[PDB]
Order: C-alpha cells, then structure tokens, then sequence
C-alpha cells in the first residue's frame, strides 16, 4: 500500500537537517521496502534528485527514532516550480516525556540488562520494543 | 521576547513566563496574583543581587535565550515579616541516588 | 491565570499554570487545586513541569525545536513518573 509511484518525473529536493541528531532517509521503494540512503550530520543539507510521487521518511540514524519533516511524517516530492527545489525541513517532534525517558534509558544500558532494571515489566517491554520502521509502516497503514 | 523562569522561595517555586521587555515591578504583581503578597513585602534576586524594581527582566540578565522553557531560569524571591525582610532562602531540590550499575 | 500547585514527596511545593499541568490525565484526573505526589521527588517533579512549560511552548510551532535535556542520574526515575502519570 505505502510505496513509491513509479513515476520517471524527477523533482530536486533539499533535505535540511534542523535536528541534533544523525539522520537517515529512507526512501519507500515501488514495492514498499524501505531503503536506506547516506546519512545528514546535524545542523546540514543536502540536495538530492528524487522523483514526484515518491515516498520519504527520515529517522535517527544511531537509535531510529521517528523524525518530522515538513511538520508530518512522510515527505512526497511535488512538481517543482520555476526550477526551484522543494524542501525537506527534518525537525524533533516534540516527544512525549515517557518516550524521551526510554531514549536516554535506552543510551545508557545495553539491551541485556533492560531486565535488571528495577521498573514494572510493562517498562521493560517498552524499552525492549524500541523504534523501527518496519513497525511503523505497518502503523502508517 | 519570552523569558522562562522558576520564582523560588523556600519550598515555593512557580514556573511562569515574562516578557523580556517587562519589569522586575510586573514580575513581583505576578507573584502577588499567586502568593497574595503585595509588591511592597517582595524581595527578587539574580543570584544574590537585589533586583530594582524599574529594570527590565532583560537588564537584570533574563534573556530568551537563557531563560528557555526546558531550562528555565531562576528568580530569588524573599517576603517581608512584620518589620523587616526575611533573609534570602532556598531549598535546594532533592538528590538523584547513584546510577545503577547497568547505567554505567 | 488559573495555577495549581503539585507537591513532591519530599514537600517542594511547584505552582504551575493550569492548562500546563491538564498536559497530564492523571493530574487531570486527580483535580477533576492542590495533588500530592508521594513517590515524585522534587529533582523529578521540577523536570517533569519543566518538560509542561517545554512541550506547551513546541507543540504546533515551527521554530527549530531542541532536544528535551534529561541528566542520566534522574532519567530512570523520570521514567517512572512519565509512565504514571502517562505524559
Ligand atoms: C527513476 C527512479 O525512480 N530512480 C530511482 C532513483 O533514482 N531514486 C529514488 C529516490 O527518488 C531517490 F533516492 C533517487 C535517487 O536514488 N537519487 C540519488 C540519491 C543519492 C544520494 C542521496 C542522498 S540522501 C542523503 N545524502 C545523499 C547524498 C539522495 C538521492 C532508483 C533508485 C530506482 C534508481
């Protein structure tokens, strides 16, 4: 269902990195199968050839977390006027507190000892269940 | 501009914004709206620099950019007892205990 | 402006606007002006109203929003506190 439209008509865009963190772009091959693309260090940009109607969504590199870009989710390339690129502007969602706890938590202990933490098990499962796309494309649907 | 701050006395402390542009007089209405002292019982502080009144909060070092929502910044607060002005108090926040081993 | 007052379990008495601590169900909840949280220490209480002003001030804004600051030595804790009271 989410994937890239096979287009063939190109649209230059600019991928803007307003985040602290490594971003990775993953773009939603034609048959829906992320792929991963070179990485933006904070603060940079990129300008990148991409195609109308294809499918973006970019992460936290490290940890995979969820990124906004241009306010929401997915980021499709549009038609491009007067020769000008489209941009992506990559930010930090606001995250709830509980979600940035299980980051930094996450960043501190090594997934072996999540366990050993003394916490309701409903916490550890939370921690175990960390950031994937995967996930999220099947939540996206 | 907006300005982030924690007014704090004792064991009181209020979060509330300001205007960088806006007085340390504005600031003290505030707290009377909250604590229901008058501007007359207040003392605020900047560390331990007794703030004037006519200043802008911008003046006295209230700045955007180090007064921010996820780390605001600290105004001392002090009341009148009858007479004469209680000496400037705050009570420090609790502790963290020691990181686990596993966060090492 | 309407304030309400959360109560660490140590006695740090934190006055927040209204509609800053409704950001939380469970305090919500607990009002529908004053709650006492018995296992919240100040160290993570004060954090927990600085994360209200933060999120308040960033929700629907488009100004580069920064990262959220949580010291390793309170994150567990935080943790918990985030989980109760489901913010
Ligand atoms: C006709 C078509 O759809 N071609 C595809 C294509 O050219 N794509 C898919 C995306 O729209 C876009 F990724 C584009 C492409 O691969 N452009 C090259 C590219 C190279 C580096 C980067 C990035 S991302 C972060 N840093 C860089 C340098 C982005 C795009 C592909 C992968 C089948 C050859």
């Amino acid at each position: 269902v989410l994937r890239s439209v096979n287009s063939r008509e190109p649209s230059q865009v600019i991928f803007c990195n307003r985040s602290p963190r490594v971003v990775l772009p993953v773009w939603l091959n034609f048959d829906g199968e992320p792929q991963p693309y070179p990485t933006l260090p904070p603060g940079t940009g990129r300008r990148i050839h991409s195609y109308r109607g294809h499918l973006w969504l970019f992460r936290d590199a490290g940890t995979h977390d969820g990124l906004l870009v241009n306010q929401t989710e997915l980021f499709v390339p549009s038609l491009n006027v007067d020769g000008q690129p489209i941009f992506a502007n990559i930010t930090l969602p606001v995250y709830t507190l509980k979600e940035r706890c299980l980051q930094v938590v996450r960043s501190l202990v090594k997934p072996e000892n999540y366990r050993r933490l003394d916490i309701v098990r409903s916490l550890y499962e939370d921690l175990e269940d960390h950031p994937n796309v995967q996930k999220d494309l099947e939540r996206l649907t | 501009m907006d300005v982030f701050l924690m007014i704090r006395r004792h064991k009181t402390t209020i979060f509330t914004d300001a205007k960088e542009s806006s007085t340390v007089f504005e600031l003290k209405r505030i707290v009377e709206g909250i604590l229901k002292r008058p501007p007359d019982e207040q003392r605020l502080y900047k560390d331990d620099q007794l703030l004037d009144d006519g200043k802008t909060l911008g003046e006295c070092g209230f700045t955007s950019q180090t007064a921010r929502p996820q780390a605001p910044a600290t105004v001392g607060l002090a009341f009148r007892a009858d007479d004469t002005f209680e000496a400037l108090c705050i009570e420090p926040f609790s502790s963290p205990p020691e990181l686990p081993d596993v966060m090492k | 402006m309407m304030y309400v007052k959360l109560i660490s379990s140590d006695g740090h008495e934190f006055i927040v606007k209204r509609e800053h601590a409704l950001t939380s169900g469970t305090i919500k909840a607990m009002l529908s002006n004053e709650v006492n949280f018995r296992e919240i220490p100040s160290h993570v209480l004060s954090k927990v109203c600085m994360y209200f002003t933060y999120k308040v001030r960033y929700t629907n804004s488009s100004t580069e929003i920064p990262e959220f600051p949580i010291a390793p030595e309170i994150a567990l804790e935080l943790l918990m506190a985030a989980n109760f009271l489901d913010c």
